[PDB]
């Protein structure tokens, strides 16, 4: 059950990265553009929240070093 | 030395004297209970205060009671 | 006797150290103490309290004789408002060079700390001038604690004490502790304002060697004595007067002037002198009331038998409550710390909004620490009183005296005060808790229009009533086409309302949605504290869990884990548990005083309106920002004279953290521990040779608790000082 | 039955109410947003 | 009026406070392509804001020396708006849930298994109690004046009562 | 000097109250609220307090009014029996 | 400006307290 | 004065407590009275 | 919690910079580390009050979220 | 009074005071605490019974 876990938590991962990240842009200048994979909806003024990471893209900024690792497999 | 006082609520069932460590309490004949038993505490010198008695204790309100007091080195739980 | 504890044969007989700690903790209770007796407890505790009185009095000799020794006074009547006032010097040997002249500031040539109890300014309205007097007032007061250690000496002499009638003669000591201790005092006092305080504020010298020859006043009690008392109001101070000396001085000696003086921004001192000569009377009135071997007067006992409505709501009134008084002294211990903490708040809020004394208010630092130093005594005097009062509960109530009785009725719905107690104390916290987290959330994300900021509007309505003419309500004394201004009008209302609607005061400083939110936790923090005394109070005798509570005294560790646990559940635990919130609380008070003062004293009031609606506000304008000339005390580039508040506040941190290690932890880890120690130390070559005494364990639960707490209130205290002092005094503000 | 009977426990049932409650609060402030005021 | 309070509709505080947060979006949107996802989100992020204003301008709220809506909650009916009606509500909805919930306290308790029935609701019974909230002042009051509401002076207590 | 019932024993009043029949009491207590209540209302109230105008008269009838109030008491008292 | 003598004499009324305090103390009789 | 401190700190803040803390400690653990 | 701090101080004031086309080195606190983190009052005030600016400051930007959350840990 | 009656609790110090509990057994035999009572609500211990003497429970 743990492993089904885990596996679900790495398929919402992956997931995110493809639908709501900006995974491109920062592959295309990676020093400038700010990884960012998770989106708010505006709904209280939360939108703030968005940063201007770039790469015609808004987002909560990333820690998880997500990015890098997929590079790395040559994504 | 702690102060350990059974109350004639007791039903004599015997578990506060399995409870207690130090062998403080025993089962003396009576005839106020269905049991014909109530606990005493001959010895309360050996008594260290742990008030397992007490949370062993069916009636409403115990029953047994313990009143810390004076501590000696026996009542303070020290091997030396 | 047979070892240290005389007063305690079970600590003696214990072989461990806990017979030395609780040997400290136990001294005072002399109700415990064996083969005490009612007598001689009240004999102990008459001398004790003459011990005590020879402390105060030499605790203030020392301040008088350090500040006339090593002080600046005169430099500092001469120019009090540029000028630091001294406390004493530091002859510390471990400073070095750079810290003797860091430290050097004020009169100088020599290390000095500055004085910021405020004791310079009181001293110089009171009328002195010069060291010389300082010196006289320290030598008096040195003889008067002389005298005062012989008298605790002759009273436990076998003749001269006095016996146990002697002190539960209510009525004598009523009416001399009235009409004496209370109205003579202040007549007296009012006599040295006329005398002495006023003629000195006029530049006219009167001391001990002119004060017989010198009337007060030129007429000379002539006119009190033919009924013309106005002419003691003629011609006051007009308001170009420069204090201490006779530019612009009048003659007056008793006037109703109200507002502040011009020049020093306090209060006139004939209005002082007034005042007191009113109090002198009203009290030396109200001591006549009580029966005495005269015939004429009350018998307190039939007063309080004798209310008891008729209606049967109270049940049998106030019957028996007055043995009850008379035989416990825990209960009037109560009453008179409970008394002695509202004073202590009352004059924690009323110094700061009318100052009393000459020239401060703008000793801002001074100002600061007197407020925060009384509203922390008088959190602890409210404390103490309810925890007397859980005292009286457990060991000096006697439910068949009271039967029906208004106390016994306290007990018998104690379930309802609480619960509804509880009630108010969730729903205050519940709610002024999400507000500030909704001002917190929506100023966080840029939108602060959204904020719920709620205006104070009967506080606001209560300043208009006194003359607040800032809100425009029209009401009472801010509509002039009202009876109250117009009666008022003649005798004080001009400078009373000059004094209120000026802003440069702190007479009713105007309040807006931050004075309303913090006034709501303040209730909240009231409410709480009030709560957890209460129940401790009320439940002291017994709870459900354990209906003989009773029986094991006020301060047990608790009843063991059988039936779910019992840990603090004593009333010495609710006390203890209180302190917290005390701390938290006056804490919460301090902040909002001194924020608010800082604010206004840096000429941006606006900062707090703006800032006070959410909690990163107060982390950030308030701790964040007002700490950085604290924390830079010391730096690697150099120090400061800052650097000793800089060092004790990491102290008060320190502390502060410190209690939480007896908190948390509790005793059998550490039993444990001292067991390996043991054998440790035991089987050791070359310190075989030395062996304890005492056999050494791990603290006991309560005293656990006790020395925790005691950790806790320490750094607390020691760091707030630290900050409220270093940050005023480097940013002036 | 046993399904339902569970669905019936208490954690499901207040987190099934909390989610409902939750979301019918987000979609009223979704649809008017800001309400610090009632409308005249 | 009230406390010195100008209203909103007239503080110029208040103008710029909304002039600050639209010049300020606008500035975060000069970084993105017209018509850009981000550029659209900014965009309605900048109607809203103005939405907002405008609502606050329009409703009657009175603004401080800050610039910020003051709340008037000492009873005044012009300013009943602020919390009076709210309130009200609040008090309407808790006492629905409150009610409902003693309701369902007193029809399962009368049970051998009362307390299963508390872990494990009855989804039937209990919206059928739900369902009968609306009601709650009414059945409240009757209960009161029937003597059903308040128990008797004989339940538990402690030994100093 | 514990009282239960509807009306306190006389012994309250003290020993030369409780002697006064309730009539007296009454016509004393309104003679004394009537006093004070013109008292208080001509100076502070008809006529504004001055320094100079401190009429110890005017001070006295002001402090008649509590025992206005308490010789009303006792005139209940007394009444009831 | 106290000069030593007025220091002096502040210490020995001081002295005097001191033992009479120890008197006092000594007379609780612990 | 300008002497005092020097002779006086010390003896309060060694002197004193050490002859204190002697003797109380001498006492504490008297064993008899 | 002291790892991190140590960590975290050394790496911003030793490691973590920026440099120049020449090869001059800027660090983010400037090599403060040295001579203030052999103090308890150096650590107060170089390394939690100086860089807890971030926090009490990002109110009204993409970060607020952080500032928030700074809160709600000590509550 | 009788096997299954219910009796009102009159200990102050019991957890079940002024509470209705049925009676299980009664001890004919002396004995100073005969009437065993039990009560629906579980005490602290867990135990939802004791043993009271008939003086000690008002009786319905
Ligand atoms: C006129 C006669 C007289 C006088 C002066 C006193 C005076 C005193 N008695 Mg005595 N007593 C008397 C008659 C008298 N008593 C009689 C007849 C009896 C027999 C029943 C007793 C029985 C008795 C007992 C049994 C005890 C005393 C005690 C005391 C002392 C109380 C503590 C203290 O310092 O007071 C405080 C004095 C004040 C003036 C403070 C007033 C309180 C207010 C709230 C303070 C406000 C002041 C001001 C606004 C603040 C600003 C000042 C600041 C600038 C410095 C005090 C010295 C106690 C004591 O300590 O013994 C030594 C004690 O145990 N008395
Ligand atoms: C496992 C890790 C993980 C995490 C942390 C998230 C987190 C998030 N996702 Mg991602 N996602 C994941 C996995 C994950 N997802 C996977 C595996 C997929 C592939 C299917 C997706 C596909 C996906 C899409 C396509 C979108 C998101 C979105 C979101 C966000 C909003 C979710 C939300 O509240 O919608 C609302 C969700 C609910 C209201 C939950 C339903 C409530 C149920 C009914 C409660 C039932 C509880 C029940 C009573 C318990 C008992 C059991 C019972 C059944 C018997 C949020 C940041 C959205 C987003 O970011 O928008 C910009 C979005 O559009 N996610
Ligand atoms: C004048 C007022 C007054 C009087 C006469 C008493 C008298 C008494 N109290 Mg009460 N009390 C008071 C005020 C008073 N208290 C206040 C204000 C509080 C609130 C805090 C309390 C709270 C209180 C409790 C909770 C209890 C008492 C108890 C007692 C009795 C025993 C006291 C004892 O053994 O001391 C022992 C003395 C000590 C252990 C010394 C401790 C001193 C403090 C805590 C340490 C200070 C450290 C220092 C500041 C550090 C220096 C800082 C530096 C390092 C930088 C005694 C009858 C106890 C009792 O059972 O009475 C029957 C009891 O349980 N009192
Ligand atoms: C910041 C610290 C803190 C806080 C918030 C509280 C809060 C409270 N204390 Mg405690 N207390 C504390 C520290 C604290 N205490 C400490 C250090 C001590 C000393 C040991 C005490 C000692 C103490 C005693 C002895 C008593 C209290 C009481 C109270 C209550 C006061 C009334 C109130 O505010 O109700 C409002 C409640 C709160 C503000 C608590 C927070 C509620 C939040 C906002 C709700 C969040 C819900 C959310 C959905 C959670 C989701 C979780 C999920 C994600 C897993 C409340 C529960 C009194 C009490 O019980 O009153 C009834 C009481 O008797 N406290
Ligand atoms: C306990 C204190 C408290 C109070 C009184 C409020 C009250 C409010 N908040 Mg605040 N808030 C709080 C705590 C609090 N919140 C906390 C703890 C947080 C952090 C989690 C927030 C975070 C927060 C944000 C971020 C926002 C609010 C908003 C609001 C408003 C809600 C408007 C709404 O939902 O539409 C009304 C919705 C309804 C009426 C739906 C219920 C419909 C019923 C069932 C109809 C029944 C018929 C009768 C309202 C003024 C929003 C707002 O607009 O404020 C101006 C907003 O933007 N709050
Ligand atoms: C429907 C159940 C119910 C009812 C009618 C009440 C009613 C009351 N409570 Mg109690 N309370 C409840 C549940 C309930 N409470 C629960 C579950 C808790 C644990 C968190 C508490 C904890 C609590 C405390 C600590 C206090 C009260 C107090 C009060 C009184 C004042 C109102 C208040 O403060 O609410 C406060 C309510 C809470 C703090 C939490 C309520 C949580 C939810 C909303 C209630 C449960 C609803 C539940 C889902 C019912 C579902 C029904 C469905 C199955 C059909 C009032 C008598 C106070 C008092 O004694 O006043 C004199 C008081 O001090 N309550
Ligand atoms: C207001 C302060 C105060 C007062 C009035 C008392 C009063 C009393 N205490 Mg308590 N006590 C206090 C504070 C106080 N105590 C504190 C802070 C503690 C520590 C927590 C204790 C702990 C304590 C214990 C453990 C005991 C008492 C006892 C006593 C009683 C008599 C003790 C005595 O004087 O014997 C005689 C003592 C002396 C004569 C010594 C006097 C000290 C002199 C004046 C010091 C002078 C030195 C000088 C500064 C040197 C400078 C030299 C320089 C040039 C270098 C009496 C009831 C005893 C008692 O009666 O219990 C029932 C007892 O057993 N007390
Ligand atoms: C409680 C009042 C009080 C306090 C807190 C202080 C505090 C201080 N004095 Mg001062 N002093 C006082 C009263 C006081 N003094 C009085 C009344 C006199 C007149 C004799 C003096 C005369 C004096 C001189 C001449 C000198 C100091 C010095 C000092 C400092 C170093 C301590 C020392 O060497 O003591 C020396 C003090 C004495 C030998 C006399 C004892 C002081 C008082 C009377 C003792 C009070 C004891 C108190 C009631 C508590 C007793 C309990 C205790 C044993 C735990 C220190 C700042 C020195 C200094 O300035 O260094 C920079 C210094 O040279 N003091
Ligand atoms: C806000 C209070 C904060 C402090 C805490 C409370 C301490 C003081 C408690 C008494 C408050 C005043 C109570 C007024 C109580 C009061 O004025 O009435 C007093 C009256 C009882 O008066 P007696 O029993 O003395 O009167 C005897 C009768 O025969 C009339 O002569 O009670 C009632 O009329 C019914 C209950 C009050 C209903 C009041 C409705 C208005
Ligand atoms: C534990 C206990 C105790 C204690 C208790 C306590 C501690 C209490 C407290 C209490 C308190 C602490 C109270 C308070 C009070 C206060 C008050 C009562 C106030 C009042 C005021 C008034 C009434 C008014 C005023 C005014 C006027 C004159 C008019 C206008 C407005 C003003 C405000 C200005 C004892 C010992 C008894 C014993 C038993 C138990
Ligand atoms: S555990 Fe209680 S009831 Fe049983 S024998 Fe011991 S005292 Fe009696
Ligand atoms: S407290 Fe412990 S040692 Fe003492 S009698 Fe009870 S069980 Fe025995």
């Amino acid at each position: 059950g743990q492993l089904a876990v885990i596996f679900l938590w790495l398929s919402g991962m992956h997931f995110h990265g493809a639908y709501f990240s900006n995974y491109l842009a920062w592959l295309n200048n990676p020093t400038s553009i700010k990884p960012s994979a998770q989106v708010v909806w505006p709904i209280v003024g939360q939108e703030i929240l968005n940063a201007d990471v770039g790469g015609n893209f808004q987002g909560v900024q990333i820690t998880s070093g997500f990015f890098q690792l997929w590079r790395a497999e040559g994504i | 030395s702690h102060a350990v006082k059974i109350y004639d609520t007791c039903i004599g069932c015997t578990q506060c004297v399995r409870a207690c460590p130090t062998d403080v309490l025993e089962m003396v004949p009576w005839d106020g209970c269905k049991a014909g038993q109530i606990a005493s505490a001959p010895r309360t010198e050996d008594c260290v205060g742990c008030k397992r008695c007490e949370s062993a204790c069916p009636t409403d309100f115990l029953s047994v009671r313990v009143y810390l007091g004076g501590e000696t080195t026996r009542s303070m739980g020290l091997a030396y | 006797a047979t070892k240290f504890p005389k007063f305690s044969q079970a600590l003696a007989q214990d072989p461990t150290t806990r017979r030395i700690w609780f040997g400290i903790a136990t001294a005072h209770d002399f109700e415990t103490h064996d083969g005490m007796t009612e007598e001689k407890l009240y004999q102990k505790i008459f001398a004790s309290h003459f011990g005590h009185l020879a402390i105060i009095f030499l605790w203030t000799s020392g301040n008088l004789f350090h500040v006339a020794w090593q002080g600046n006074f005169e430099q500092w009547v001469l120019n009090p408002l540029k000028v630091k006032p001294i406390a004493h010097t530091i002859w510390d040997p471990h400073f070095g060079e750079p810290a003797i002249k860091a430290f050097t500031k004020g009169g100088a040539f020599y290390p000095v700390n500055i004085a910021y109890s405020g004791v310079y300014h009181w001293w110089y309205t009171i009328g002195m001038r010069t060291n010389n007097d300082l010196y006289l007032g320290s030598i008096g007061l040195i003889i008067l604690s002389g005298l005062l250690l012989f008298a605790g000496w002759l009273h436990l002499q076998p003749k001269f004490s006095p016996s146990l009638s002697w002190f539960k003669n209510n009525e004598s000591r009523l009416n001399h502790h009235l009409s004496g201790l209370f109205g003579v005092s202040s007549l007296a006092w009012t006599g040295h304002l006329v005398h002495v305080a006023i003629p000195e504020s006029r530049g006219t010298h009167i001391g001990w060697d002119n004060f017989l020859t010198t009337p007060p006043h030129p007429d000379g009690l002539a006119p009190f004595f033919s009924g013309n008392w106005n002419v003691y109001a003629q011609n006051p101070d007009t308001a170009q007067h420069i204090f201490g000396t006779s530019q612009g001085s009048g003659s007056a000696i008793l006037t109703f002037l109200g507002g502040f003086h011009p020049q020093t921004q306090s209060l006139w001192l004939t209005d002082m002198a007034h005042h007191h000569l009113a109090i002198a009377v009203i009290f030396i009135i109200a001591g006549h009331m009580y029966r005495t071997n005269f015939g004429i007067g009350h018998n307190m006992k039939e007063i309080l038998d004798a209310h008891r409505p008729p209606g049967g709501r109270l049940g049998a009134g106030h019957r028996g409550l007055f043995d009850t008084i008379t035989n416990s002294l825990h209960m009037q211990l109560g009453l008179a710390l409970a008394s002695l903490g509202v004073i202590t708040s009352l004059t924690a809020q009323h110094m700061y909004a009318i100052s009393p004394y000459a020239f401060m208010a703008k000793d801002f630092t001074t100002q600061a620490a007197l407020y925060t130093h009384h509203q922390y005594i008088a959190g602890f005097l409210m404390v103490g009183a309810f925890a007397h009062g859980a005292i009286f509960f457990v060991r000096d109530y006697d439910p068949e005296a009271n039967k029906n009785n208004v106390l016994a009725r306290m007990l018998e719905h104690k379930e309802a005060i609480i619960s509804h107690l509880s009630w108010v104390s969730l729903f205050l916290g519940f709610h002024t808790l999400g507000l500030y987290i909704h001002n917190d959330t929506v100023v966080a994300f840029g939108q602060p229009e959204k904020q719920i900021l709620v205006e104070p509007v009967f506080a606001q309505f209560i300043q208009a009533a006194s003359g607040k003419a800032l809100y425009g309500f029209d009401t009472l004394l801010s509509s002039s086409e009202s009876p109250a201004t117009v009666a008022g009008s003649a005798i004080w209302l001009p400078g009373w309302l000059e004094a209120i609607n000026s802003e440069k005061n702190d007479l009713f400083l105007t309040i807006g949605p931050g004075d309303f939110l913090v006034h709501h936790a303040i209730a909240l923090g009231l409410h709480t504290t009030t709560l957890i005394l209460v129940k401790g109070a009320l439940d002291a005798r017994g709870s459900k869990l354990m209906p003989d509570k009773k029986d094991f005294g006020y301060s047990f560790p608790c009843d063991g884990p059988g039936r779910g646990g019992t840990c603090d559940i004593s009333a010495w635990d609710a006390f203890y548990l209180s302190m917290f919130w005390m701390l938290n609380t006056i804490g919460w008070v301090t902040f909002y005083w001194h924020w608010k003062h800082v604010t206004i004293w840096q000429g941006n009031p606006a900062q707090f309106n703006e800032s006070s609606n959410y909690l990163m506000g107060w982390l950030r304008d308030y701790l964040w920002l007002n700490s950085s000339p604290l924390i830079n005390g010391y730096n690697p580039y150099g120090m400061n004279s800052l650097s000793v508040w800089a060092w004790m506040f990491l102290f008060g941190h320190l502390v502060w953290a410190t209690g939480f290690m007896f908190l948390i932890s509790w005793r059998g880890y550490w039993q444990e521990l001292i067991e390996t120690l043991v054998w440790a130390h035991e089987r050791t070559p070359l310190a075989n040779l030395i062996s304890w005494k005492d056999k050494p364990v791990a603290l006991s639960i309560v005293q656990a608790r006790l020395v925790g707490l005691a950790h806790f209130t320490v750094g607390y205290i020691l760091t707030y000082a630290a900050f409220v002092i270093a940050s005023t005094a480097g940013k002036f503000g | 039955e046993n399904f339902l009977k569970y669905l019936s426990t208490a954690p499901v049932l207040l987190a099934a109410w909390m989610t409902f409650t939750a979301g019918f609060i987000i979609e009223a402030n979704r649809f008017y947003p800001d309400a610090l005021t009632f409308p005249a | 009026d009230v406390a010195g309070l100008i209203p909103c509709n007239e503080s110029p505080v208040f103008t710029k406070r909304l002039n600050a947060s639209v010049v300020k979006l606008e500035n975060r949107v000069k970084k993105y392509e017209a018509g850009s996802p981000p550029a659209l989100a900014l965009e309605q992020q900048i109607e809203r804001t103005k939405q907002r204003f405008d609502r606050y301008s329009k409703s009657g709220l009175l603004c401080g020396k800050d610039g910020l809506p003051h709340l008037i909650t000492d009873g005044r009916w012009s300013h009943s708006i602020e919390f009076v009606i709210p309130g009200l509500m609040f008090l309407y909805i808790t006492g629905w849930i409150g009610w409902v919930g003693r309701k369902y306290i007193r029809t399962v308790g009368g049970d051998t298994n009362a307390t299963e029935k508390e872990i494990i609701i009855d989804v039937p019974l209990a919206l059928k109690i739900m369902s009968t909230g609306f009601i709650w002042p009414i059945s409240a009051w009757q209960e009161y004046i029937s003597g059903t509401l308040l128990a008797d002076v004989s339940e538990i207590t402690v030994s100093p009562r | 000097t514990y009282w239960e019932g509807k009306a306190p024993p006389s012994k309250v009043l003290g020993p030369v109250v409780s002697q006064i029949p309730s009539p007296a009491l009454g016509v004393i207590s309104l003679i004394c609220l009537g006093v004070g209540t013109y008292s208080v209302h001509e100076s502070n109230i008809f006529h504004t307090l001055t320094a100079d105008t401190i009429n110890p008269g005017y001070i006295i009838g002001s402090l008649l009014t509590p025992v206005a109030w308490g010789t009303h008491v006792a005139s209940w008292i007394q009444k009831q029996n | 400006m106290v000069t030593d003598t007025q220091v002096f004499i502040a210490l020995v009324l001081a002295l005097i307290s001191a033992l009479l305090a120890i008197r006092l103390g000594t007379k609780l009789y612990v | 004065a300008s002497y005092l401190p020097s002779i006086l700190v010390p003896l309060v803040g060694i002197v004193f407590p050490g002859v204190a803390m002697a003797l109380l400690f001498l006492y504490i653990e008297k064993d008899d009275i | 919690s002291i790892v991190l701090f140590h960590f975290s101080w050394k790496m911003q004031s030793d490691v973590w910079g920026s440099v120049t086309p020449t090869g001059a080195v800027s660090h983010i606190t400037g090599g403060n580390f040295a001579q203030s983190a052999i103090t308890i009052n150096g650590w107060l005030r170089d390394f939690l009050w100086s860089q807890a600016s971030q926090v009490i400051q990002s109110y009204g930007s993409a970060l607020s979220a952080y500032g928030l959350i700074f809160l709600g840990a000590h509550f | 009074m009788d096997k299954g009656s219910k009796v009102r609790n009159l200990r102050k110090e019991s957890y079940w005071f002024n509470e209705i509990g049925t009676v299980v057994t009664i001890d004919k035999s002396g004995i100073k605490y005969p009437a065993l009572v039990r009560f629906t609500k579980v005490n602290y211990s867990g135990t939802n019974s004791t043993n009271f003497s008939l003086d000690e429970l008002q009786e319905v």
